[PDB]
């Protein structure tokens, strides 16, 4: 008879006793058990073909993607603990700054900058939410999928902050069109057309490794540097302490996403040929990210400097990954 | 001060825009989105009845896990599992093996809708659904993990869906068809409306009650916590169905609901039916599986369908009839073929249980009871070897379950065979065969365990070879839950 | 060597039963009986086991051999008690 | 035989089913059972005399002080829930503003104002902690005692924030003497002598009703208006966004204390003669509170206006109670 | 970034200053502060070993209550209390009645130190202590409140300490002397060092283990949660004692420790001893009360005292001896006078229990067993009326407990009487009388229940009048826990 | 009417027993016995119950009356088996 083990059979012989993270996160996708027929149905269905083409046939290769480990080791339980603390902070800021009358003290000129450069970000953050939830469903290992799960939740969190503040702004300045105008700004304003082109194209990159590169390695650092870093700094200097703080709070999530993205690239570099595969995708997407930063930041106050700093900070993210 | 949710909630789902740098069909591929020629504008009519925002979500769900993990840690050294009724132990082993990794795969099915639904309220509710199934897959691993040192059968909480054991194949067959290989709108209908709203929402209420009745407060607290998450995401198919009906697609919608409810029923008849009528100790049986189905499932379906403008599936009357039969067959099949599962099936045919069965199902003793008579005589007369099989049952090519039905004095076992492109397929019901015929390219070249055996894929091509192919070895192979203790009533 | 599916009278389940293309219906019923009689179905020695094609209800004579029956592999056959 | 009740015998016949607050808070002091011998020992012990003189013989009178109910209905469980949310907020501010480099951006002149007017408040807040924990132990009803319990915890919370920030300031500006000099400032600086005289005298007012008036009705609104309101406003205008926010966060506790203080005065006014008893104590203590506000606020920037506003805001607290 | 606690912690207790507008003796009255001529500067040497800051406190304690209240809510409908061993039910009723309002009064004893201690680290730790006892008093009301509809005896969780029932008087006598009527420094020593560190810290560990063993996971989770709070505040007397010893006050310190440990012991001998040796079912008895005392209490005291530079109390050897005796008397007294308590005492003298008692205490059957022999014969022979009393026992004027000791073949019951200013006092031990003589003005004019009876204060002056004076009526008056089921073993 | 405390031989507890100032020691022992013999102590009819002052061990003669014993109210008395 088979004797009881101390841990799951797939973790037996790990020396050190498995963490909660390993116990609940590892080796959970079963579609990868049978690469010739991922799903338990006829092998020629559109979804079987989708997964063979975009998961199994990706040029980004590893023989054991299940070995991947999130450096933050997030699980659902620890995600909600962490983010309930961070939301107590943000929701306190919202509550106490409204108290306060913070929005009433912003200048007319800044209020107009918010309508153009801040509130339309509900589209861009939702497009990131969609981007990362696509990575979720096509990644080849449950531990890679879970990083994308919690990142998706974060992008929804950013959308939600932006939705809330947009209402608070509309209440304070009902003549500006906060809440009503953002779609037309996102669709028609030159400042947003670099980003919108970038994210619309990135959203149809179906190969899991390309999706990861386009969204996490290229688009996100450009979005985060333009919209959190440069706009947040500008907010602070313009008297908008709420947005200055909000953007820094959101950047903590962005730093987390970069940490797992960096761990994954690290793992990919264990195999010959992967760096070149990643550098080629970076070289395809990088020029659209430039266009994005250029169009958005050039339109801000002290625009040219914003462009230069957004560009090197985002390139630096990839540089530090090799 | 804070705003009221209702004042800003809509801005969270004002997220659709008109793509320019790519086309709409490129951004939302029809095989993934299933928008069915209904415009982006008409999908935006989607309005989920239960609303929740990120801050509320993380706060409520933090408290849920604080509670459930607290209960678990408090009760852990008590070792209840070591003195639990062995039919209860087997109920848990079955539950975890069948469900933990399918809960986790459901987060991918939610991710499908989150990316590909044209209804922005659906994309956000599916992001919360994706989180919820993440929770469910994880907590339903963390909980059984406590027991790995008690029995290798607890390893199957993780291992099962990675095997070709027949119940695993039957589970992937169901989930892969309902939720993993369908477009976003079909997933909202087949998974969230038909299966989650339709079956598991009430099933889990029942199961938590049974657990508490068995004295298992850890598992009762687990299941009851998971259950409170269900409606937040199970609500997603109702709105999709409304849009299909209001636009030109009521027949498409009817057909998805018909397929999904039938396949759900088949899974339920093997995973839940036997548990209620045979594994749960007699004095703990609140109602029969048939009674549970009529009170808590069937009526609710008719109500939902009426309100949506849909019809009762064509097979409804037959389905009602099968409440007297199907699960008795799935139980007898599982007990008879017990070394082929990873839990110990409870026979459940003592004199006292048999009179309970006779009240709940008049006719039982003279149909089902006949086979059980023979089995009981062999065990009384020292021929246990005639109570385990030496062949494979015929497996349905839709649900991947044995074709079984009323035996004994009202014998009514039928096979709804089909010859299609030179292959002969077998089906356990008229509805099963119909699910195939309405979409044969979805199932055509799939082979069940029997098909594989006959094709040469299971080697050595014998029962021992079949067990190894299914990853089963002594220590996990099932046997009678009560170690044949009930035989002593017959001598 | 030829696979059939046995739907044995008064049993609850259809089962896979390999038979031989040279078997008579009588010898097929024997092979089937092995997986049902005294398992789950009581003997009926006042009766004779017959073979009929499940799909259309065609009764095969006792002496007819599998080779001549026009069966599809895996065809379902009822095995019924007659006199 | 006595039949089981639906609630505690002392709450039986309340119409509406008792709240958790009532179940765990009411009618818990047993020293009041025997006013001639409060404690279960010889009746002439110093503590028996202390309680007869300072609890039982107080001129502030009511026949059922156990009827008192905290308007916020706090219990230990709900106190910790509330304050863990508020501390997630404050600790986030501390964490994110340090990140940030907030302290590095304050002017030399403001840094010196902090050393004089902010950090020595660790003494004053601890003196309030002592004040309110004395009310705890001499109040005549458990529901009055519990309001003082949670208020004591709040004053400890304010001391703790001040201790933390004092260290952070000393790290940023090690030449200023943050952490080292506050005792000498509290003991010797004219700006603090009004407050120190007020609180030292108030700390020896042993009659429960006088202690309540001196600490909660007189001293606290003066402390809160000078140190939270006026200094916090000044901080904000001087670039110190942390202290601006910290003081507003602390004021939320102060508003809670005023709410229960107001409920208690309300209850006291049900009995003839109590208003006059309370007005006489207010008239004794009010001039020392004036001295306090005068000395502290006159020394601040735009000092004379601070005095006028601190004075009317604190008087207004008492005015709104009758 | 955040600082490390250690970098700023001291500033939280840098809070002493030199008063100017009032004097130091006015601000810290000696009857409240107990600084004993030791300077403010020397009290500032006080350094608590376990450190905690407000933010940590609220966060950890929020999680504690989330857990404990979660366990309670999960297990509530299970109604365990209705099928619990009745000695277990009685253990809980006794626990709650004796302790809930004394926990709450302990927050006042902590408030005493918070206001009046000259050591600033003591004032802050006492503010956290004041909070902790607030929790304890509240949660130990919320929990039994669940049961008020089961029995009026559960009302006594709130009512008991408001009555003149003799065990209530004995509890207030103890708590009022140790913690409510002493200066801050004496409270730190008598309450936190001698009683909390010395007894309840380990008692609660034991009690939570017993609860779990009884199948009571709600009460196990309650007690185990409360226990984790204890050391945060129980630590406060150790530092006070160090300062007294290092300054000129070792004898004063020794005398407070001697009194406090003796009074604690007496309370423990009646509230805990009988529970372990007689109410807990035999098969659940891990060790004897004497064994528990030697392993977990007595050794730890000697260790603490040695390390502090103090001596074993003068009565230590006698105390060791009394571990064989005192609680057997308190049990027999409580069972014999059972209508005078609000729980049902468990006799605990079956043949099986009596052989357990004989092993744990050689000599039991021929001393204690003698009285129990007579009682058992009367119950066997239908004279139950001779198993309840028709008079009051003599009550000790220190501990307010019956004067009782070894009966039967080694009869050794003694009264350590004292005539003082024209009154005759009675004492159950040499130590009890000594606690009086070292401080007679603290106890002189107190009257125990017997004193009151004899003075005319209990009217009607008869047993029925005494019951009414004690607020006891049928429905709460105690009787045998097992309804004399154990008598059937003797016929 | 006079309160004493009875410490009865072989009992485990001292008890309050009202006696009369006119009682003999014999009648005091009777009054005490009522609360101990057949309660908790077995009879000893080969023996005579005597009264001694607990504090100093002074034996009172059987016929001596309470009035003459020089007792303090509530004095403890041992009630012992003798011959
Ligand atoms: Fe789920
Ligand atoms: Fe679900
Ligand atoms: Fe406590
Ligand atoms: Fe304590």
């Amino acid at each position: 008879a088979l004797k009881p083990l101390k841990t799951w059979s797939h973790l037996a012989g790990n020396r050190r006793r498995p963490s909660e993270y390993e116990v609940v996160s590892t080796n959970l996708h079963y579609f990868t058990d049978n690469p010739e027929r991922p799903w338990e149905l006829d092998s020629n269905l559109p979804m079987q073909t989708w997964y063979k083409k975009y998961c199994f046939d990706s040029p980004l290769k590893h023989d054991d993607w299940n070995a991947f480990r999130d450096p933050d080791q997030l699980v659902y339980r620890t995600y909600n603990l962490l983010q309930d603390g961070q939301e107590s902070y943000v929701q306190g800021l919202f509550d106490q700054l409204n108290d306060r009358g913070h929005d009433q003290m912003l200048t007319r000129e800044w209020v107009e900058t918010l309508a153009r450069f801040y509130t339309p970000a509900r589209y861009l953050f939702h497009a990131l939410q969609m981007g990362s939830v696509y990575i979720h469903q096509i990644a080849p290992a449950s531990t890679i999928t879970n990083c994308a799960t919690y990142e998706t939740a974060d992008h929804l969190r950013w959308l939600t902050h932006t939705a809330y503040r947009t209402r608070e702004l509309a209440n304070c300045y009902p003549d500006v069109g906060f809440g009503k105008r953002e779609r037309d700004v996102w669709e028609n304003d030159p400042a947003w057309q670099g980003f919108r082109e970038l994210i619309e194209k990135a959203l149809i990159a179906w190969d899991w490794g390309e999706a990861f590169t386009a969204i996490n390695l290229v688009t996100k650092p450009a979005v985060e540097e333009a919209l959190l870093q440069q706009l947040g700094s500008l907010a602070q200097s313009e008297g908008d302490t709420l947005l200055g703080l909000l953007a820094q709070a959101q950047k903590r999530d962005a730093e987390r996403h970069r940490r797992w993205s960096s761990a994954l690239v690290k793992m990919a570099l264990e195999k010959e040929g992967n760096r070149e595969v990643l550098q080629k995708w970076v070289a395809k997407w990088e020029p659209l990210a430039d266009k994005a930063i250029e169009a958005y930041c050039s339109a801000l106050p002290d625009g040219e400097n914003a462009i230069v700093e957004a560009k090197s900070a985002s390139r630096y993210v990839r540089q530090m990954m090799g | 001060s804070m705003l009221k949710r209702e004042d800003w909630y809509d801005l969270t789902r004002t997220t659709n825009w008109t793509p320019k740098y790519v086309t709409e069909n490129e951004l939302f591929p029809e095989e993934m989105s299933g928008a069915r020629g209904i415009s982006m504008e008409a999908w935006e009519k989607y309005d989920e009845p239960y609303k929740i925002t990120y801050p509320e979500y993380v706060s409520i769900q933090r408290e849920k896990d604080s509670g459930a993990y607290s209960i678990k840690a408090a009760l852990e050294r008590d070792g209840f599992v070591d003195r639990a009724d062995p039919g209860w132990v087997s109920t848990m082993q079955l539950h975890f093996g069948a469900i933990a990794l399918e809960e986790y795969a459901a987060s991918t099915a939610e991710a499908r809708m989150a990316r590909f639904a044209k209804a922005p309220g659906n994309r956000n509710m599916a992001t919360f659904g994706m989180m919820d199934e993440n929770r469910h897959g994880q907590i339903q691993l963390y909980f059984p993990y406590a027991n790995v040192k008690r029995s290798r059968k607890w390893d199957w909480a993780h291992k099962a869906i990675h095997t070709n054991e027949w119940a695993a194949i039957a589970a992937r067959s169901f989930f892969d068809d309902m939720m993993m290989t369908r477009d976003s709108v079909a997933v909202s209908i087949m998974l969230t409306f038909a299966f989650e709203t339709g079956f598991t929402n009430m099933q889990f209420l029942g199961l938590a009650a049974d657990a508490a009745e068995a004295g298992d407060h850890t598992f009762a607290s687990l299941i009851s916590s998971i259950q409170t998450d269900e409606s937040r995401h199970a609500q997603q198919g109702g709105p999709s169905l409304k849009i299909l009906v209001e636009n030109g697609k009521k027949d498409e919608a009817q057909q998805m609901v018909d397929v999904a409810i039938w396949r759900s029923w088949k899974l339920f008849s093997v995973l839940t039916g036997p548990i209620m009528d045979y594994y749960t100790p007699l004095e703990s049986r609140n109602q029969s599986f048939k009674e549970f189905m009529l009170e808590w499932i069937v009526a609710q379906f008719e109500r939902q369908l009426l309100d949506l403008g849909l019809d009762k599936p064509w097979y409804w009357d037959q389905f009602m009839q099968d409440l007297d039969e199907t699960h008795h067959g799935m139980h007898l099949g599982v007990w008879y073929w017990r070394p082929t599962v990873w839990w110990d099936p409870a026979a459940g045919v003592s004199p006292e249980e048999r009179e309970w069965l006779e009240e709940k199902y008049p006719g039982w003793n003279d149909t089902w009871g006949q086979c059980w008579d023979v089995i009981t005589d062999n065990l009384v007369n020292g021929k246990p070897e005639l109570t385990v099989p030496e062949t494979l049952p015929t497996i349905c090519n839709m649900c991947n379950l044995p074709i079984a039905h009323t035996p004994g004095n009202k014998w009514n076992v039928k096979d709804y065979q089909l010859e299609y492109e030179g292959r002969l397929y077998h089906f356990g019901s008229e509805a099963d065969r119909w699910c195939f015929q309405i979409d044969p390219e979805r199932y055509k070249n799939h082979t069940n365990l029997v098909d594989r055996f006959l094709k040469g894929e299971i080697q050595p091509a014998d029962l021992a070879g079949a067990l190894m192919y299914m990853s089963l070895e002594p220590g996990v192979m099932g046997d009678d839950a009560h170690d044949y203790e009930w035989v002593k009533a017959y001598q | 060597t030829f696979p059939i599916m046995s739907n044995f009278e008064r049993d609850f389940v259809i089962q896979l039963v390999p038979v031989d293309t040279e078997d008579t219906m009588d010898q097929v019923a024997e092979k089937c009986a092995y997986h049902s009689i005294n398992r789950r179905v009581h003997p009926q020695p006042e009766k004779i086991l017959r073979v009929r094609r499940h799909e259309d209800g065609t009764l095969f004579p006792r002496g007819m051999i599998v080779s001549d029956a026009g069966l599809r592999p895996t065809e379902t056959l009822d095995i019924i008690f007659m006199d």
